[PDB]
């Protein structure tokens, strides 16, 4: 007598690593890098209209 | 008598007395947005690193502080609706039991005031399974399934027989009488004088002072059950649609600028809750960003609906072959955003 | 207990055979079945005027 | 590395021939269309599924 | 509680069907009654054959009182050789904090203290069977703790009925309709639960509470003005109907009412012995649950955070 | 251990953390594109609420008793008119191209000039971005409306700020070419994407 | 067969450096400090690592007494009592040192002798005695003993009871003296063999207790077998016009706090049986025959009996229409004079196998019979009565 | 460091007095709804108890704490608030000080529960909140001052005022709307009792009709007993039916609903280490925790 | 259950008292377990319902 | 098949009001676009989508 | 299956009351004195049949 | 159900159709195997006839 188990194949996805600049809707903001937004207080930001 | 109107509306019979009609439906809708090139201007910050030891494990918790500033003097981006999804609200019916409320004081007699709550809730839907509990919010009866979606709660306001049905022909309030803020001007009690007083009539009907005698007026019966101070419901989850109305306290308190209240119904808190069962008292925690029409303007929509069922069946061929008024009987055909839509 | 259209069915006295004394003890009861005859033992909420 | 080389794209493409089929765009992707009375099922006893 | 905490292990015996190997992997959070706080224990040490009593198997009602002479554990991982659980009156961890999965119909909010029940309800009775050792493992179900409450009060005013030759089954919570699974309940202890009441009973009777009785016409009284009051009542106290027919009045003069307080004595006895009961009947609600990322209903069906409850 | 069983075990355990690293590090520049969604609906205002208000400032404020209140009924009006618009009246490539113009000049050109212009291949840069949802973009596609260019040119650097009380942006251009849509509405390209496959593609998330 | 030293090497190597904090926190430990009279506690006699209990400050105490005691037995009894404690301490007696110097623990071993002439092995409780009149700085120190019993006498009777007034402090581990007064250092939360002495030549100390008051109900009971324990704080009460008991004992059991309570009325049921019975003197009667019983499931039958509206109670006019009934109680042996025996959440022992001994120490030249315990953890609670 | 802490954010608009306030509120107990890192103050509010339309009053403030958890602030930053939660935060720190609102003294030793601010304030203009700190007052104290209130409340249908601990005296009297905030829980008071003291009386029809003194001991003893002599001591075996049977379970509920809320468990024990024992008004106490 | 309502038609309780009860006429003709039928090999379209 | 990809996006977990829709949109859905060429053919910008 | 419901036929109680219906529904009346109609809501409902 | 069975022949020599697992053996519960061996206490070799 000759019996045995098998597997066939092991399937995995893949995680896309999504830059925001690869959307096109990042034209709607100017989108700028604090290094340090924590320890701020004041958040005013003058207009001259 | 509250025990005598009782059997006269099992028999059939019409007391002299008349009713509106009033519920609230959740439409989800898909939507379209539109911005002009630098409408906000946005900062990230650098994240943090942490840890949390707990259950056999440790966690750690990125955060990161991200802030946001609108660049444009003025309206930068558009919220576009579009088309219908689902009325996620079944337009049904449901009489609200005040039984829940247990804010009035009962009748005397405990022989009377017993043998109406057994033959109000009993065997009523929306009525509680375990009888109220002395501090807590009462309990609706789990329903063993569902048809369509979470059934609307239909409340029933005093009216007079005799008001005009063109005041519901188009849109209005059930209130009779408009209410804030943006009808009123500039003066520090204008928002109550759109509310009580009653030497000037109306802004949204000058023909006449009011359309119900019993609201619009301060001690209304219209106002007394409803008043949001005055505190009949709150042990009652179940939603009130007539709570965003008659609470004269909501109007006072509101922004006036329509350069800013445009922005308030493109997201707004809603009084209702999805996932709830039936439509319920919205959870502390749990706010939904909903355009509200109702909540800007103070007026309600009429749907198509009559009285016979035949003269009913004239609306399905259109909207002009259908006839309004037969000796008796009724129509009224809708005013709505949703009237040429196929729901 | 409304099951059957050529039968009512109620709640009755138990362990009776009728008839039958003047006033039977309040027992537990049960359902007993009769025969509906005609078309106006029908209830009117069934069969109306 | 995340993610490596795949064991099913290490093999070879296979010899390949022509065949005559209909081939029809729709949308974005081209849809491959097959009607089988000629082919299989004609002069048998097995209905078509 | 120590600095590292005190954990036990419950060895397997190595007689094992791989599909009751399996089967202890599903119950990687559950609640394990110890007899004690010993280090090293064995499976038939706690699965329900030695949980029995002395040639007597113990009923619903009566298995309340095997609990709280025991220590509830819960295990927190399912090893190939043994169970590693934690004990609960013991300092439960280092971190503090355990996974509790809900074998229970109902779901749990935050804040809410947990006591556990037996299984009682009808359809999810459920029992886990090692049939290669021929064990059977009852295990608890855990619950809100006014629901614990209402649970032992609708089991001892059962055996009530049964001292004397209608219908107490039904619960609501959450709006959900639920009943329970009970066909007897054995004599001997029905006497101990009732023993246990009626000298909390009478122990809250003092010199003070017959001047409270006074108050009786003035609350039937107040219930016709204000609704809050119409919320006491619910026609199915005896107040009502014993306000509708005895009208009290107090007695006079109390003997030394110039240095003691009556109403004040009254109520303190009355905190420490009625007040008290719903912790004498079951067992102490001994957790409450605080979920970390904030998760205000915990659904049936899952784990959830775990810190201990004074 | 020294045995090979403990040293394979590694490679489970290192790309265990590899896994949820590069999920995580990936989740938060989503973490932006899920609020850019969020702060724009708190913002903007429906469609049926502006068309009148436009016709209202250009004539000024004239802020009187009466002359305010006309805009109410031009708002009620409007609104039960045009609140939903596709259902409403659909098949009929007249009035929806009027309706797509009304989304287009229902926004002032807001300040300020960025340095890093979202330019495209041969042509003018974008001046404005629709966000629709999936099924409605393939009807607007099909019908309606012409796709042109795909490729565009997309600023990569982040804007940097340095601390000195007052401190000034650096920008840097490093434009590469990104597979995009482009229509053309009136007087001025706009970007048109439905964010379904590429954001919120199985999560346990709404689409706002 | 060099990888497997290296390993070994490596492992110890690592074991060391990898420590995280220095293995500053590894035991978890909390230490307390008070000033306090050397009045009812010698440190310098009662060694490190014995209990200690807390008072309440006695300026509350003498009027307590005159608000919470049952009717009929005396009030001043308490306060006089007291005055005669202070009298005899011969030191503090003016009163006049005020926020200062409160004299407010109680060492365990003063505690034992107060108590002494209600336990069982009288020549055990003697031989505790003894050092308490011998081994403390202090004159005349027996009568301090005389009227420290009888004020706890006085505490039972004037019912201001002392479970209420005596609490957990926590066990000592070194002590500096001065003339009258004793910085008192003492560990109230954590493991007891953590607590660092002082001194170099004599590193951690043990729980000594004597062994008049400690009892395991591992023995009357007959449950063998390995296991954890809590260790308890129980008293003892014998109410009566009688000069009334007092005890404390220290109970090693594998119970629950939830159910000791069926275990101390094995043992003490016999003190129980008796507090219901008397301590109702003089708690007058009232006229025999004047209490009549229920209507309520006889009037509930007739639907002819009178009854009451919401509208008609509180008149006058159906006040005399409906059941007219006068409860007494001035008779009632109530379960606050029912009380007895009284515990609390004291500390456990994470030990398979608790460790217990029996030892003979001096304490010189005195020897005493002292059980001492081993690898305590101290976790206080709230009191219980058992009434 | 492995020390758990909570981030309060306040969101931006303060006055500078308001700030100040806030500057002065350093050892307090705050409540808050669920264990988490950042969080928003508008939960911390005394506007965030609510139901209606009605602020909740002294019964529902006993119903929240359980629900709520509670914290004591620790250093506050103008940024934001930083506070620590006591059942997780404090197990591997050990120490916390915390600042009295309590008129009473505090020895060493004592456990400490708290009471809503019911013995007898700040609130924010600028940012449309109230503030309510309850009270941590000792434990053998907590079930006594309670209950003198609810003394006087049944007074309203000899002092009660006279309370000295620790050589100093109190007046609960010090007035109008403290007693009728407190009129929730009287009611409930004499709604347990009264029907505590009606089903024993059915039960037993003859507990007061007994005879005084010697043989309602005689009937005492046997019932307190532990011989299996138990049910035939008890119990006394259209026209309607008393329905004492459903009576005895929503009495038990409502006797078991007011253990939760009167038990006022000893969350806080002070241990004074390196300075006096006695703790006194406004000044801060270390705080340690059961281990 | 009739002390609930139908999900389908939320306004009343059945549409038929007839069917839709326990022990009703609809029923022990067209349960499968009841068994008036069966051996009948003509269908019965509602022995599905 | 066409409801439920407009489902199983958004909401994973079944709240009970939101799957009561999807039975509903099951049969607004089908009785429109159960058989298609029998019902509305001869018209191509229809059948193209 | 799915559903547990069941769909209407074009059917009416009069066979001169039925000829409304081959013009097609929206000039069917459905009512007269005693008798009625009820139009059909089928999946079959716009193909030739 | 399709059943391939043996009606004549050896009961070992039918392939089986798996080649994992070749020729098969006869399985009869012990409640019904009776042999006549013992009740009539004839022992020695031979060949038997099932019955």
């Amino acid at each position: 007598d000759v019996e045995f188990d098998a597997l066939l194949g092991s399937y995995c996805n893949t995680l896309s690593l999504v830059r925001f600049l690869e959307l096109g809707l990042s034209v709607a903001c100017v989108c700028t890098k604090f290094p340090e937004l924590a320890y701020m207080n004041e958040g005013r930001v003058q207009f001259e209209v | 008598s509250p025990v005598a109107l009782h059997h006269q509306l099992k028999t059939g019979l019409h007391p002299g007395f008349g009713f509106t009609v009033v519920r609230q439906d959740r439409f989800v809708t898909e939507n379209v947005l539109f911005s002009e090139r630098a409408s906000e201007a946005y900062f990230l910050g650098q994240l943090q690193v942490a840890r949390h030891e707990t259950g056999g494990g440790v966690n750690f918790t990125l955060t990161q502080p991200r802030g946001n500033v609108d660049l444009g003097v003025g309206y930068t981006a558009v919220v576009a609706t579009a088309t219908v999804r689902n009325p996620v609200t079944d337009m049904g019916n449901l009489p609200q039991n005040f039984y829940l409320g247990r804010g009035a004081p009962p009748l005397l007699d405990n022989a009377a005031a017993v043998y109406l709550r057994n033959a109000v809730v009993a065997g009523n839907r929306l009525g509680p399974a375990q009888p109220v509990p002395v501090f807590g919010c009462a309990q609706v009866p789990r329903r063993a399934g569902m048809d369509h979606g979470q059934d609307a709660v239909c409340e029933f306001i005093a009216t007079p027989v005799s008001t005009d049905v063109n005041y519901f022909r188009r849109p209005c309030n059930p209130r009779g009488r408009a209410a804030g803020g943006v009808y009123a001007g500039d003066k520090e009690g204008d928002v109550t004088a759109l509310m009580y007083d009653h030497g000037q009539s109306d802004p949204s009907r000058a023909f006449a002072a009011t359309a119900n005698p019993w609201a619009s007026q301060r001690f209304s019966y219209g106002d007394l059950l409803y008043n949001g101070a005055y505190h009949l419901n709150g042990a009652s989850p179940v939603l009130s649609p007539c709570f965003k109305f008659f609470t004269s306290a909501d109007i006072a308190a509101k922004h006036r600028c329509l350069e800013r209240l445009i922005v308030e119904t493109g997201s707004a808190v809603s009084t209702a809750t999805a996932a709830s069962d039936v439509q319920f008292k919205r959870p502390p925690g749990c706010r939904e960003l909903v355009e509200d029409p109702c909540g800007l303007f103070q007026e309600a929509y009429p749907l198509t609906c009559a009285s016979d069922p035949a003269l009913l069946r004239s609306a399905r061929n259109g909207e002009a072959h259908a006839r309004e008024t037969h000796f008796a009987q009724y129509l009224v055909y809708d005013a709505s955003p949703l009237k040429g839509l196929a729901l | 207990l409304e099951l059957h259209p050529a039968f009512d069915f109620f709640v009755g006295v138990a362990d009776v055979e009728l008839p039958g004394g003047d006033v039977p003890p309040a027992g537990p009861g049960e359902i007993q079945a009769t025969w509906r005859v005609v078309n106006g033992n029908l209830p009117l909420a069934l069969c109306p005027a | 590395d995340l993610n490596r080389q795949t064991l099913d794209e290490l093999e070879s493409a296979p010899q390949t021939t022509r065949v005559r089929a209909d081939l029809v765009s729709i949308g974005e992707k081209l849809i491959f269309l097959e009607a089988l009375e000629k082919r299989i099922y004609a002069a048998t006893n097995v209905p078509y599924p | 509680m120590l600095a590292d905490g005190f954990e036990t292990d419950i060895a397997i015996p190595s007689g094992i069907s791989r599909p009751d190997a399996a089967a202890l992997q599903r119950c990687e959070g559950r609640v394990v009654f110890l007899p004690t706080i010993r280090r090293q224990l064995t499976l038939a040490d706690v699965a329900h054959e030695s949980f029995v009593s002395g040639g007597v198997s113990p009923d619903t009602l009566g298995l309340l009182l095997a609990y709280r002479r025991r220590f509830p554990a819960v295990i927190t991982r399912v090893l190939p050789t043994r169970i590693v659980a934690c004990p609960l009156d013991v300092g439960l961890t280092h971190a503090g904090t355990v996974n509790l999965r809900n074998t229970s119909p109902v779901d749990l909010c935050n804040g809410d203290p947990i006591s556990l029940v037996p299984p009682v309800f009808e359809g999810q009775a459920t029992d886990v069977r090692l049939d290669s050792l021929d064990l059977t493992l009852r295990f608890p179900v855990p619950l809100p703790s006014p629901l614990a409450r209402e649970i032992v009060a609708r089991l001892v005013a059962r055996g009530i009925r049964d001292l004397n030759p209608p219908d107490l089954n039904v619960l609501y919570y959450n709006g959900s309709r639920l009943s329970l699974l009970a066909d007897v309940q054995q004599l001997g202890p029905v006497n101990a639960e009732l023993r246990s009441l009626v000298l909390n009973m009478v122990y809250s009777i003092t010199e003070g509470t017959t001047i409270i009785l006074t108050l009786i016409p003035r609350l039937f009284a107040l219930s016709a003005q204000d609704g809050y009051v119409n919320a006491l009542l619910q026609m199915q106290s005896v107040t009502r109907e014993a306000a509708q027919l005895i009208h009290p009045e107090a007695p006079a003069l109390m003997q030394d009412g110039e240095r003691r307080l009556p109403l004040y004595e009254a109520l303190v006895a009355w905190l420490t012995h009625a007040g008290q009961l719903g912790d004498t009947l079951a067992l102490a609600p001994v957790v409450r649950v605080c979920t970390f990322d904030g998760a205000a209903v915990v659904r049936s069906g899952d784990m959830a955070p775990v810190i201990r409850y004074p | 251990d020294g045995t090979g069983i403990s040293a394979h075990r590694q490679l489970r355990a290192i790309q265990q953390l590899a896994r949820n690293v590069q999920a995580v590090l990936g989740a938060f520049e989503r973490g932006t594109a899920d609020q850019m969604l969020h702060v724009l609906l708190e913002k903007a205002p429906p469609l049926a609420l502006l068309l009148p208000m436009q016709r209202y400032l250009d004539n000024g404020r004239l802020a009187t008793r009466v002359a305010r209140a006309t805009l109410v009924a031009e708002l009620k009006r409007s609104f039960c008119e045009t609140s939903f618009f596709l259902g409403k009246a659909g098949h009929r490539r007249e009035a929806v191209e009027a309706w797509l113009v009304d989304l287009t000049t229902a926004t002032q050109p807001s300040v300020a000039v960025p340095r890093l212009t979202h330019a495209d291949t041969r042509g003018r840069p974008v001046d404005g971005v629709l966000v629709t949802t999936a099924p409605i973009k393939q009807r607007l596609l099909q019908s309606f409306l012409k796709v042109e260019d795909t490729e565009a040119d997309v600023p990569v650097t982040y804007g940097e700020m340095v601390l000195n009380t007052l401190d000034e942006l650096e920008s840097a251009p490093q434009t590469t070419r990104v597979r995009a849509d482009l229509v053309s509405i009136g007087e001025k390209l706009i970007f048109l994407e439905a964010l379904e496959k590429r954001i919120y593609a199985a999560t346990n998330v709404p689409y706002p | 067969p060099n990888d497997d030293t290296e390993q070994a090497l490596d492992k110890i190597l690592r074991g060391t450096m990898r420590g995280g904090a220095a293995l500053i926190g590894s035991p978890r430990h909390h230490l307390t400090r008070q000033v306090i009279l050397t009045d009812l506690c010698q440190p310098n006699a009662d060694r490190a690592g014995t209990l200690l209990l807390a008072l309440r400050h006695p300026a509350d105490l003498p009027h307590l007494a005159h608000q919470r005691a049952p009717p009929g037995r005396q009030t001043e009894r308490l306060g006089e009592a007291w005055g005669q404690l202070m009298e005899a301490t011969a030191l503090g007696s003016g009163r006049a040192e005020s926020g200062c110097t409160r004299a407010g623990l109680v060492s365990f071993n003063f505690l034992v002798a107060a108590c002494a002439a209600s336990y069982d092995a009288r020549d055990a409780a003697d031989a505790v005695r003894a050092h308490v009149t011998a081994n403390y700085r202090g004159t005349r120190v027996g009568a301090r003993l005389d009227r420290f019993s009888e004020c706890l006498r006085a505490m039972v009777h004037t019912h201001v009871f002392p479970h209420e007034v005596m609490r957990f402090f926590g066990g000592l581990v070194s002590w500096v003296t001065q003339d009258e007064l004793a910085s008192v250092t003492a560990v109230c939360a954590g493991p007891q063999e953590a607590a660092h002495t002082g001194h170099p030549g004599r590193p951690r100390s043990a729980v000594i207790l004597p062994a008049c008051a400690f009892v395991d109900l591992d023995a009357e009971l007959g449950l063998g077998g390995p296991g954890a324990a809590f260790l308890y704080l129980v008293f003892t009460y014998r109410q009566r016009r009688d000069q009334e008991l007092c005890c404390v004992y220290v109970i090693k059991s594998q119970l629950p706090p939830r159910g000791l309570e069926p275990a101390l009325e094995r043992l003490f049921g016999r003190l129980r049986i008796t507090n219901t019975i008397h301590g109702t003197e003089d708690m007058t009667p009232p006229a025999p025959n004047r209490n009549p019983d229920f209507p309520l499931a006889g009037l509930a039958a007739n639907p002819q009996t009178p009854r009451c509206s919401a509208g008609q109670v509180t008149n006058p006019q159906f006040a005399d229409r409906l059941y007219r009934w006068q409860p007494d109680l001035r008779g009632r042996p109530t379960a606050r004079t029912c009380t007895y025996a009284a515990f609390a959440e004291l500390g456990m022992m994470p030990e398979d196998s608790p460790r217990c001994l029996h030892r003979t120490e001096r304490f010189g030249a005195v020897s005493v019979p002292v059980v001492i315990l081993e690898g305590v953890v101290w976790r206080p609670g709230e009191w219980r009565a058992c009434a």
